[PDB]
DNA sequence: CTAGTTGATCTCATATCAGGAGAAGGAGCAGAGCG
C-alpha cells in the first residue's frame, strides 16, 4: 500500500496503476481533505483528471477515514455526454463503491427523488447533470454530500447562471472542480470557480473585480503604460500564489 | 566566544526514581534505578543486588516504568525524559555482548503549555494500552500501544480539571479507566474517565466524582480482587471502588505525609508507604469473601527519607532516597525490641543535595579535597570526598621503627612467600605469617646480630641475606649457610642492591659485583667510583636470559643518577641533577612499553626516563615532586603489571594508564617501606610499614573517589574552613516541634561544649539554626552556637577583616517569622573560635536577611534583601558601611575577583559590580539582560562569568570587548540536567586552565574548566564525529540534550564540550575509533583523551 | 521564602516552584512604580501596546495620534532609577505616518525585525523595524478596528484584520493576498485574535455580540459560536448564540491556549472552551467596559496561577483567570485605560491610557 | 414496452433683452443675558 499523513492508506495495486504525476494529485486531494478546501484539477485534458478522482475516493473509502465513517454519500456533476463514461470508469478502477446515474436514461426507473434518498442513506455516489443539479436545487441540497465533484466545471463559470447558484448552495467544504481550463475569457469566471471550491479566499466578486481582473486585463492591452504592466505583473502573481494550492495544474 | 569543558567527577547518586520487573529476562528480578541521567539495572539475587547494566540517558528521567506488552517475553521500559524525550527500551543481551535497544522513541514536548504544578506524571495502562502522560495543566497526552508505533506518535485530550494532583489507571476495567485527584475551588475530588483510543476522548468514569479530603495528594490503584483506588491524605486513608467507601484517620501517619508507596504482593494486600520523615508504614487490605473488608496501616519502623522504594522479595525493600543514602532494608516477621521491623541490611553512598561545598587542602599535601554539607533533615551529613587509592589493614603487630620488610617461601615448594623479615638496627628479626597470625619463628641460615640491607628468594632454591657485614646465600631446604662472601677489609657495606640471580653492593667508593651459583657466591667485577655510592639498582626486567644486564648509580657530591654496563662497571652515562641533597633511592621497572628509570632526591623530586636496552642512555628528562620527606621505591606486581609505590609522608602508588605515567594518592598517614607479599591467607597484599607498626593491606587499584561520612543528623547548609583554628564551620539547621523539643539528637545537641546567641537586638514545627564548629582531623562537632529564636542563619564566611589578625567566622542571619514573605530583621554576627570557645565578637542588626557574604579585600561584603553592601571592619571591632548598591531584586549570590564584584540575583541574573576604591562607591560595569533565576555563580577569569539558572543550565557571560558596554555577553550555553547549587575553585588531583568543582541537588559533582581556541576546535570536532557513531539509549540527540532549555527560550549549547561524551571516546573499539577519526591519527586523539581525564 | 529558597537548595520542591510561585507573589504585588517612567511622546492617547515576543526587551505603542512610538524597556542607565527611552518614532513628519489613529501595532512573531500597525485610516502598513520604512500596506476599505498575526505560525503569515465591515480580511505578508474573508459575523468586528496553540484558528468579535472560531484553513466557515448559556437557551442559529449581551469587544486566549476571556460591553468577562466554546460559567462580577472600539487586554505567563489584567475604567483590573476572583484594582491612571501588556520575563505590566501616558507596574520589592 | 422523432421550452453564451410676485433659506450682525 501507499501510505500518506494522517490515516490515508490507498491499495497497492491500484496506486501502481496511477502515473507519478496522478499520484500526487492523490495526495494533493488528500492533503485538502485535511484542510476541509477544495480545489481545481486542472490538469490538461488527456492526461486523466477522472483516474486520479477515482483514485482518492478509493483509498478514503478504504482508508475508513473518521458522523462519516470513511466516505460518504457523494455527488458526481459531468456534462450529459460523459455520465455512463464515468460509471464505467468506476465500476473498473474499483468495483465496489455504488455509483448511481441520475438522468432520463439512469438506470433506477422510479422517481427520482426515491435515488436520491437511497444513495444519500447507502453511501452511493451520485452521478448527475449539471441540468438536473439546476432543477432540484431543493431535493438534492438536502441530504449531507461528503464529496461534491463538478466534472467539467467549467460550466460554473458564469456565478449569475442558475446552475452556478445551484452548486453553490451544497454545503460540505469537499468540492472539486474537475477542468481542463478553469478560465476561459476573463478573471470573472475564475472567481466563480473559486467560489464554488473555496467560497472566501478570492473576496467578493465586486471587490475581485477591482483589485484583479481590472489590473491584470490592463496589463495585456498593446497601448497600455508600462506603469500599468507592471500593476499587472503584480496582480498576477498574487493571484498565482492566492491559487497555488488550491489549483492542480499539471 | 567561551571555551570551556564540561565534565562529571562524580555522577550523580540520588534515586530520582526506582521499578522492579522481568526487564533483563522473563526469570530475572530486576530493580531499575533512575539516578537522574544514569539508569542503573540490577539483579534482584537472594542477596543484595548485582549490578549488570548502567547507561547514561541523554535527559533526566522523569518517568520510568516497565511494562509487558501482549506476547512480549520480559518487559519493555518507557523512559520520559525532563525535555520530554519518550522511548520504550528493551533489553536484548547477546552472550556477553549487552544493548539497549529502542523499540520506540519521540519527542511530546507541547510546543506550549503550563507544565502541571505537581510534575511530569507517566502511568501506563495495566493491560497496556496505553502510556498516559501529564505534562501540562488541562491536558493529558495519550500514547497508544496497541497502535505498535516507532515513533511515539500521541494525541491530548482536554482534561476539563486544570489542577490534577495524582491520577492512575484503574484495575480490571474493560476500558483503560484513569483515576485522578483534582483541586477545585469547592476542595479536592477524585474522579474516574474512560478513555477511549477510537474516540481518542474521555466518557463518564466508573464511579462519580467524590469529595475527598483537602489534603488527598495520592491515588493508588488496587489490582483486580479489590479494584477501586486508595486516596492517601495527610489524616485520612480512603479506599474507593464506586460503592465501597471505607475510611480510616489511622492517627500515626498525622505526623508526616505520606510521599511514596509500593505494592508489597501482586493482589494488593499490602502496600508500603514512605513519609517525608524516613518512617516506613504497611497498609494492609483485609479481603472478605472478593470485597474489601478494612484498612490497616502499621508502623514498620524508620528509613532513609525515601523518595521511591520498592519491594523486591523475601522481606528486602530498596529504599531509594535522594535526601540521603539509598538502604536495601529487610522486613522481619517480629518487631526488634525497639518496635521497628526494618533492619538495613546495605546503604548506597547519597552526596544528597550538595547545598555548599569546599575544597581544603586537608593533610596538608597538594591534593584538594572536597568537604560536602550533603543530605537533609534526619539525613545531613558532612562528606570529605578525595581520589586515592584505598586498603583494607587486616594485620597489624606494633613493632617500633621498622627498616626492612621482604617475602620470603620459607615453604621451599610453594611460590608463595610465607614469611617476613624486617631489621630494625643491627639484626634481623623474622615472622612466620602463618595463615592469618602472625608471630616471631626463626628460620635458620640468617643472624640475628647484624642489620639486614636486603633479604629474599633467589635461584638454585636458594635464599639471599645480605646485612651490614657480610652476605649470606643459604640454601633452603637442606639446612644453613654453604656459601658467604665477605668485604675483603671486612668493611660494612654501605650500600647494596639484589635480584633472583646476581648481586650488586657498594663498599664505600668502590663497588663489587657478585653473582649466585648452586651453594657458591663468585664474585667477577669490580670498580673504584669517584665518590661514595648512593643508591642502586639492578633487576633484570624483560630478562628472558637469567641475568640483568645493565645497573644505575647515584654519587655523593657529584649528585648524578648514572648508567652502568653491568658486566664491565663501565660509564654508559652520567647525567647531573643539582642540589646538595644524596639521592636516596633509585630503580628502574617496565611500565608496559619498556625500562624506565626512576631516581629521586631526598625532597620527593622524581625523575622518569626512557632506558634503552642496548645504550642505556638517559633522555627524555622530565621532573615530578612528590612528598617533602627522602624516599624508596619497591613494586608490586598486580594482576597486570608492575605498580611501583613510594613511600614516605606521603605515600603514592606509581603506574601508566594508556601509555600515560600516573602519580595516584594513597589515602594512609605514613609509610616507611613496603614490600609485597602473596601469602596463602593474604592474596596480592600489601606489607605496609609506619614507625609504629606494620600494616597490611590490599589496594584495589580502581582509583574510586573515596567518600567519608560524617552523621550530623541535621541538615547542613554552609561550610567555611578556618585553617588557622584547625575547623570547619557548619551552618546546620535542625526541626523541634513543640517550649520546644529536638525530635531526636543531632549533632549540634552532641557537641562537647554548647552556646546560644543572646542579643539585645530582636525583642507545629520551627527550625532551629546552629553553628557548628567541627574539628578537621577527627569531624567531631567541637562546638554548636544555637542562634536566636526565629532566626535562620544563611551565609557563613570565615574571613578575618580590616587590619586585626584574627580570623573570625561571620555568620548572616534573618528572623524569620509565619506573619511575613521576606525577612525584615536580620543581623550579621563576628565570632571567633578559641580556646574551644566561640565568643561573639561583634554584631550588626540589618535590615533585611543576609542571603551571602564574602570576604572582599579585607571588608566584608555582605547583600541584604535587595542591596548590596560592603561593611568595614573598624578598630573597636564593628562593620561600619562603606558603600551600598540598591540594582536587585535579590542579591541571592556573590563571587569576588579583585575589585569586581560578581552578583547572581533572584532573576535578573548575572551583574559585575567594581569597588572603585578611589571613591568609595560601586559602579555597575557589565549586566547580563536576560532573566535567567540563578541558582549559583562563579567567576572562571577577569571576564568569564560562569552562571547556573534553575532550569538546570550552566551559561558563561563575557564582559563584551557605549552604554551597550553594559551589557554582559552570554558567550557560553549548556543544559547541565543538574541543579547547581555551589562553585568552588579547586581540584581533587595533584592543556587546560582553571578548574570549577560543582555541587548537585542530585549529588553530581562536575569540573568547569577553560580551553584554548585550538584544543576546543579540536574537541568540538570530535564531539560531532561521535554523536555520529555513538548511539544513544533512546536515540536522543546529543545537541538536542545538551541545548540551553528555558520555558521562554531554546538555544544549541555553545562554548561547552560534554567531557562525558568527550571521555567516552575510549569505551569504543578501534574501527569505531577509525570512524570517528577519518579526516590526525587515532593514537593522537587517545593521548588528548587520556590527557582530558587526567583533570579528574 | 527562605523556605523557597532552602526548599529549591534541596530538592524538596522542583525549582519549577519557587519560579512559578515567586511569578504569582509578584504578579500580586504589582504597583505603580514611580521609580519607572516611559517617556511621553504621544500627543494622543495611546490605543495599544505590545512587547516583543523575543526578548521582551522593546515596546511599540500607537496612538491616537497616529504615531507609532518604539520603546527601550531595558535600564540601561545605572541608576535604579530610569525612564524608558524612545528609541524610534513614526512622527507627524514621517512620510509613511498614519493618518488617523493607530489601533493596532504588533511585532512580527518570530523576529523583531519587522511590526505591523493599522489604523482608523483604513490600512495596514507593515514595517521594516530597522530602517523604519513601510514594507508593504494593505488598503481596506472600512476603518480598521484591530488585528493580529500569529504568535505561533512558522508556516503561515496570515493577518486577521477587522475592520467596521462585517468580514474578518486575512492578509497574507508571504505574497500579498489580501483577498481571503472570513464572513459570517453581521456588524463591525472589534477584536481578532489567533490562538496561541493551533495555527490556523482564529477567534473573532463584533459588535453583533457574537464570537465566532474559525479554522482559516477550512472552506466552511465558523467551527463555532461562543454561546453564553451552552443551549439552556437554544434558537435554530439566526440570532441566539451570542456571546454577550452588548458588543464583544475584547478577545484573549490564556497563555496556553486552552481557553477564551471575551470582555463585551455588557459589563461581563467570560471564559470560554477554546474547544468547544462552551462557557465555564467563570464569574469575574462586573468588569466596566464601555469603550466603543477594541479594548486589548493580556494575561499573564508562567505564573503558578493565571492573571488577566482588564482595563476597568480608569484602573487595571486583575482577575484570577480560572477562580474570578479579583486580585486587585491598580488604580493610577486619570483617563479611561485603553490597552495594558505583560512582561513576561519579570512580571511587569505596562498600560497605556487616553491621558496620553503608559504607566509602568512592577512588583513592589 | 422502447427507441426515435419532434415540438416547445428553458438556459446559457457570445460583444464593445420688456416678468412679477411671494415665500424659504442662509448669512451677517447687533445685542442681550449670562456663566
Amino acid at each position: 500500500d501507499a501510505e500518506f499523513d494522517e490515516g490515508f492508506k490507498v491499495p497497492g495495486f491500484l496506486f501502481k496503476k496511477l502515473f507519478k504525476y496522478q499520484q500526487t494529485g492523490v495526495r494533493w486531494l488528500w492533503e485538502l481533505h485535511c484542510q476541509q478546501a477544495g480545489g481545481i484539477l486542472g490538469d490538461e485534458m488527456g492526461l486523466g483528471r477522472t483516474i486520479q478522482i477515482i483514485a482518492f475516493l478509493a483509498g478514503l473509502s478504504y482508508s475508513k477515514i473518521r458522523r462519516f465513517e470513511g466516505l460518504g454519500p457523494t455527488v458526481i456533476v459531468c456534462p450529459t455526454t460523459v455520465m455512463h463514461q464515468w460509471v464505467k470508469e468506476f465500476h473498473t478502477w474499483w468495483p465496489p463503491f455504488r455509483v448511481a446515474i441520475l438522468h432520463e436514461t439512469g438506470s433506477y426507473t422510479h422517481k427520482k427523488e426515491k435515488l436520491i434518498r437511497d444513495v444519500a442513506h447507502c453511501h452511493g455516489i451520485l452521478i448527475t447533470s449539471y441540468s438536473y443539479i439546476r432543477l432540484m436545487q431543493d431535493d438534492i441540497s438536502r441530504y449531507d454530500w461528503h464529496y461534491v465533484i463538478l466534472d467539467e466545471g467549467h460550466k460554473i463559470r458564469n456565478p449569475n447562471a442558475a446552475v452556478t447558484l445551484a452548486c453553490k448552495q451544497f454545503r460540505t467544504p469537499h468540492r472539486i472542480i474537475l477542468s481542463g481550463s478553469p478560465m476561459q475569457n476573463n478573471l470573472r469566471e475564475l472567481w466563480s470557480l473559486f467560489d464554488f471550491i473555496f467560497p472566501g479566499k478570492l473576496g467578493t466578486l465586486p471587490v475581485f473585480m477591482e483589485q484583479f481582473s481590472v489590473p491584470i486585463t490592463m496589463g495585456g492591452y498593446s497601448n497600455a503604460s508600462p506603469v500599468q504592466v507592471k500593476t499587472a505583473y503584480k496582480c498576477a502573481c498574487v493571484l498565482r500564489d492566492t491559487i497555488n494550492p488550491y489549483l492542480l495544474r499539471r | 566566544m567561551s571555551y570551556n569543558y564540561v565534565v562529571t567527577a562524580q555522577k550523580p547518586t540520588a534515586v530520582n526514581g526506582c521499578v522492579t520487573g522481568h526487564f533483563t529476562s522473563a526469570e530475572d528480578l530486576n530493580l531499575l534505578i533512575a539516578k537522574n541521567t544514569r539508569l542503573e539495572i540490577y539483579v534482584v539475587t537472594a542477596e543484595g543486588l548485582r549490578p549488570v547494566k548502567e547507561v547514561g540517558m541523554y535527559g533526566k528521567i522523569a518517568v520510568m516504568e516497565l511494562f509487558r506488552p501482549k506476547g512480549e517475553s520480559k518487559d519493555l521500559l518507557f523512559i520520559l525524559t525532563a525535555k520530554y524525550n519518550a522511548c520504550i527500551l528493551e533489553y536484548k543481551q547477546s552472550g556477553e555482548s549487552i544493548d539497549i535497544i529502542t523499540r520506540a522513541h519521540g519527542n511530546v514536548q507541547d510546543r506550549i503549555g503550563r507544565p502541571s504544578e505537581t510534575g511530569i506524571i507517566g502511568i501506563i495502562d495495566p493491560e497496556c494500552r496505553m502510556i498516559g502522560l501529564r505534562l501540562y495543566d488541562g491536558l493529558f497526552k495519550v500514547i497508544p500501544l496497541d497502535r505498535d508505533n516507532k515513533e511515539l506518535k500521541a494525541f491530548n485530550i482536554r482534561l476539563e480539571e486544570l489542577h490534577v494532583i495524582d491520577v492512575k489507571f484503574l484495575y480490571g476495567c474493560q476500558a483503560p479507566t484513569i483515576c485522578f485527584v483534582y483541586q477545585d475551588p469547592q476542595g479536592r475530588h477524585v474522579k474516574t474517565y474512560e478513555v477511549s483510543l477510537r474516540e481518542k476522548e474521555f466518557n463518564k468514569g466508573p464511579w462519580k466524582q467524590e469529595n475527598v479530603e483537602a489534603e488527598a495528594s495520592m491515588v493508588i490503584a488496587v489490582p483486580e480482587p479489590f479494584g477501586g483506588a486508595i486516596i492517601i491524605g495527610q489524616e485520612s486513608i480512603t479506599y474507593h471502588n464506586g460503592d465501597k467507601y471505607l475510611a480510616i484517620a489511622p492517627p500515626i501517619i498525622k505526623q508526616s505525609t505520606i510521599v511514596c508507596h509500593n505494592r508489597v504482593d501482586p493482589n494488593g494486600s499490602r502496600y508500603l508507604l514512605g513519609d517525608m520523615e524516613g518512617r516506613l508504614f504497611m497498609l494492609l487490605l483485609e479481603k472478605e469473601e472478593v470485597t474489601l473488608k478494612d484498612l490497616r496501616v502499621e508502623l514498620l519502623g524508620e528509613t532513609s527519607i525515601a523518595e521511591c522504594l520498592t519491594y523486591l522479595d523475601n522481606g528486602v525493600v530498596f529504599v531509594g532516597s535522594r535526601l540521603g543514602d539509598s538502604q536495601l532494608v529487610k522486613l522481619n516477621v517480629d518487631s526488634n525490641e525497639q518496635g521497628s521491623y526494618v533492619v538495613a541490611m546495605e546503604t548506597f553512598t547519597n552526596l544528597g543535595p550538595i547545598v555548599d561545598m569546599c575544597v581544603v587542602d586537608l593533610e596538608r599535601q597538594g591534593q584538594g579535597q572536597l568537604v560536602t554539607c550533603s543530605g537533609a533533615f534526619k539525613e545531613g551529613s558532612l562528606r570529605i570526598i578525595r581520589n586515592g587509592i584505598g586498603i583494607h589493614e587486616h594485620a597489624s603487630i606494633d613493632l617500633p621503627g621498622i627498616k626492612g620488610l621482604w617475602p620470603l617461601r620459607s615453604d621451599p615448594n610453594r611460590e608463595t612467600d610465607d614469611t617476613l623479615v624486617l631489621s630494625f638496627v643491627g639484626q634481623t628479626r623474622v615472622l612466620m605469617l602463618n595463615g592469618e597470625e602472625v608471630e616471631e619463628t626463626e628460620l635458620m641460615g640468617f643472624v640475628d646480630d647484624q642489620q639486614t640491607f636486603f633479604c629474599g628468594n633467589v635461584a638454585h632454591q636458594q635464599l639471599i641475606q645480605i646485612t651490614s657485614a657480610s652476605v649470606r646465600l643459604v640454601s633452603q631446604e637442606p639446612k644453613a649457610l654453604v656459601s658467604e662472601w665477605k668485604e675483603p677489609q671486612a668493611k660494612n657495606i654501605s650500600v647494596a642492591s639484589c635480584n633472583s640471580s646476581q648481586v650488586v653492593v657498594a663498599v664505600g667508593r668502590a663497588l663489587y659485583y657478585l653473582q649466585i651459583h648452586p651453594q657458591e657466591l663468585r664474585q667477577i667485577s669490580h670498580t673504584e667510583m669517584e665518590h661514595e655510592v648512593a643508591c642502586l639498582d639492578i633487576t633484570p626486567l624483560g630478562d628472558s636470559n637469567g641475568l640483568s644486564p645493565l645497573c644505575a648509580i647515584g654519587l655523593w657530591t657529584d649528585i648524578s643518577a648514572r648508567i652502568l654496563k653491568l658486566p664491565s662497571f663501565e660509564l654508559l652515562h652520567k647525567e647531573m641533577l643539582g642540589g646538595e641533597i644524596i639521592p636516596r633511592s633509585i630503580l628502574m621497572t617496565t611500565f608496559e612499553s619498556s625500562h624506565y628509570l626512576l631516581c629521586a632526591l631526598g625532597d620527593g623530586a622524581l625523575f622518569y626516563f626512557g632506558l634503552n636496552i642496548e645504550t642505556g642512555l638517559l633522555s627524555d628528562r622530565k621532573k615530578v615532586t612528590l612528598g617533602t620527606q627522602p624516599t624508596v621505591l619497591r613494586t608490586f606486581r598486580s594482576l597486570s603489571t608492575t605498580n611501583v609505590f613510594a613511600c614516605s609522608d606521603r605515600p603514592t602508588v606509581i603506574y601508566s594508564s594508556n601509555h600515560k605515567l600516573v602519580f595516584s594518592n594513597v589515602n594512609l598517614k605514613e609509610v616507611n617501606y613496603m614490600c609485597p607479599l602473596n601469602s596463602d591467607g593474604y592474596p596480592d597484599s600489601l606489607a605496609l610499614a609506619n614507625n609504629s607498626t606494620l600494616t597490611i593491606g590490599t589496594i584495589d587499584e580502581i582509583q574510586k573517589l573515596h567518600i567519608r561520612t560524617v552523621p550530623l543528623y541535621e541538615s547542613p547548609r554552609k561550610i567555611c574552613y578556618q585553617e588557622v583554628s584547625q575547623c570547619f564551620g557548619v551552618l546546620s539547621s535542625r526541626i523541634e516541634v513543640q517550649g520546644t523539643t529536638a525530635l531526636r539528637p543531632s549533632a549540634s545537641t552532641q557537641a562537647l561544649s554548647s552556646s546560644v546567641s543572646s542579643s539585645k537586638l530582636f525583642s507545629e514545627e520551627v527550625e532551629v539554626h546552629n553553628l557548628l564548629i567541627i574539628d578537621q582531623h577527627t569531624f567531631e562537632v567541637l562546638h554548636a552556637h544555637q542562634f536566636l529564636q526565629n532566626e535562620y542563619a544563611l551565609s557563613l564566611v570565615s574571613c578575618k577583616l580590616g587590619k586585626d589578625p584574627n580570623t573570625y567566622f561571620i555568620v548572616g542571619t534573618a528572623m524569620v517569622y509565619p506573619e511575613e514573605a521576606e525577612p525584615k530583621q536580620g543581623r550579621i554576627v563576628v565570632f571567633q573560635y578559641s580556646d574551644g570557645k566561640l565568643q561573639t565578637v561583634a554584631e550588626k542588626e540589618v535590615k533585611g536577611a543576609v542571603y551571602s557574604m564574602v570576604e572582599f579585600n579585607g571588608k566584608l561584603l555582605a547583600s541584604i534583601n535587595s542591596t548590596v553592601r560592603l561593611y568595614e571592619w573598624t578598630t573597636e571591632k564593628e562593620l561600619r558601611t562603606e558603600c551600598n548598591h540598591y540594582n536587585n531584586i535579590m542579591a541571592l549570590y556573590l563571587k569576588t575577583k579583585g575589585d569586581f564584584i560578581l552578583v547572581g540575583d533572584l532573576m535578573r541574573s548575572v551583574l559585575l559590580l567594581a569597588y572603585k576604591p578611589m571613591e568609595g562607591n560601586f559602579e555597575e560595569i557589565a549586566r547580563d539582560f536576560n532573566p535567567n533565576w540563578m541558582s549559583a555563580v562563579e567567576i572562571l577569569d577577569d571576564d568569564n562569568f560562569l552562571g547556573a539558572e534553575n532550569a538546570f543550565n550552566l551559561f558563561v557571560c563575557q564582559k563584551d570587548s557605549d552604554e551597550e558596554r553594559q551589557h554582559l555577553q552570554e558567550v557560553g550555553l549548556f543544559h547541565l540536567g543538574e541543579f547547581v547549587n555551589v562553585f568552588c575553585h579547586g581540584s581533587l588531583v595533584m592543556p587546560t586552565q582553571g578548574s570549577v568543582l560543582f555541587g548537585t541537588v542530585n549529588g553530581m559533582i562536575g569540573l568547569v574548566t577553560s580551553l584554548s581556541e585550538s584544543w576546543y576546535n579540536l574537541l568540538l570536532d570530535m564531539q560531532n564525529r561521535l554523536n555520529k557513531v555513538i548511539k544513544s539509549v533512546g536515540k536522543i540527540e546529543h545537541s538536542f540534550w545538551r541545548s540551553f532549555h528555558t520555558e521562554r527560550k531554546t538555544e544549541p549549547a555553545t562554548g561547552f564540550i560534554d567531557g562525558d561524551l568527550i571521555e567516552s571516546f575510549l569505551d569504543i573499539s578501534r574501527p569505531k575509533m577509525q570512524e570517528v577519526v577519518a579526516n590526525a591519527t587515532a593514537d593522537d586523539l587517545i593521548k588528548v583523551v587520556e590527557e582530558l581525564t587526567r583533570i579528574h | 521564602m527562605l523556605g523557597f529558597l532552602s526548599a529549591r537548595q534541596t530538592g524538596l520542591e522542583d525549582p519549577l516552584r519557587l519560579r512559578r510561585a515567586e511569578s504569582t507573589r509578584r504578579v500580586l504585588g504589582l504597583e505603580l512604580n514611580k521609580d519607572r517612567d516611559v517617556e511621553r511622546i504621544h500627543g494622543g492617547g495611546i490605543n495599544t501596546l505590545d512587547i516583543e515576543p523575543v526578548e521582551g526587551r522593546y515596546m511599540l505603542s500607537g496612538g491616537s495620534d497616529g504615531v507609532i512610538v518604539l520603546y527601550d524597556l531595558e535600564n540601561s542607565s545605572r541608576q535604579s532609577y530610569y525612564t524608558c527611552k524612545a528609541v524610534c518614532s513614526i512622527g507627524r513628519d514621517h512620510p509613511d505616518v498614519h493618518r488617523y489613529s493607530v489601533e493596532t501595532v504588533q511585532w512580527y512573531p518570530h523576529d523583531t525585525g519587522m511590526f505591523t500597525s493599522s489604523s482608523f485610516d483604513k490600512t495596514l502598513k507593515v514595517w521594516d523595524t530597522n530602517t523604519l520604512q513601510t514594507a508593504d500596506v494593505f488598503n481596506f476599505e472600512e476603518t480598521v478596528y484591530s488585528h493580529h498575526m500569529s504568535p505561533v505560525s512558522t508556516k503561515h503569515c496570515l493577518v486577521a484584520v477587522g475592520t467596521r465591515g462585517p468580514k474578518v480580511q486575512l492578509c497574507d505578508l508571504k505574497s500579498g493576498s489580501c483577498s481571503h474573508i472570513l464572513q459570517g459575523h453581521r456588524q463591525e468586528i472589534l477584536a481578532v485574535s489567533w490562538s496561541p496553540r493551533y495555527d490556523y484558528i482564529l477567534a473573532t468579535a463584533s459588535a453583533d455580540s457574537r464570537v465566532k472560531l474559525w479554522d482559516v484553513r477550512r472552506a466552511s466557515g465558523c467551527l463555532i459560536t461562543l454561546d453564553q448559556h451552552n443551549g439552556k437557551k437554544s434558537q435554530a442559529v439566526e440570532s441566539a448564540n451570542t456571546a454577550h449581551n452588548g458588543k464583544v469587544n475584547g478577545l484573549c486566549f490564556t497563555s496556553d491556549g486552552l481557553h477564551l476571556l471575551t470582555v463585551g460591553t455588557d459589563n461581563r468577562m467570560r471564559l470560554w472552551n477554546s474547544s468547544n466554546g462552551e462557557n465555564t460559567l467563570v464569574n469575574y462580577g462586573k468588569v466596566c467596559n464601555n469603550s466603543k472600539k477594541g479594548l486589548k487586554f493580556t494575561v499573564s505567563c508562567g505564573c503558578s496561577s493565571e492573571f488577566v489584567f482588564v482595563p476597568y475604567g480608569s484602573t487595571i483590573a486583575v482577575y484570577t483567570v480560572y477562580s474570578g476572583e479579583q486580585i486587585t484594582m491598580l488604580k493610577g491612571h486619570y483617563k479611561t485605560v485603553d490597552c495594558c501588556v505583560f512582561q513576561s520575563n519579570f512580571q511587569e505590566l505596562y498600560s497605556g491610557s487616553r491621558d496620553c501616558n503608559i504607566l509602568a507596574w512592577v512588583p513592589s520589592l
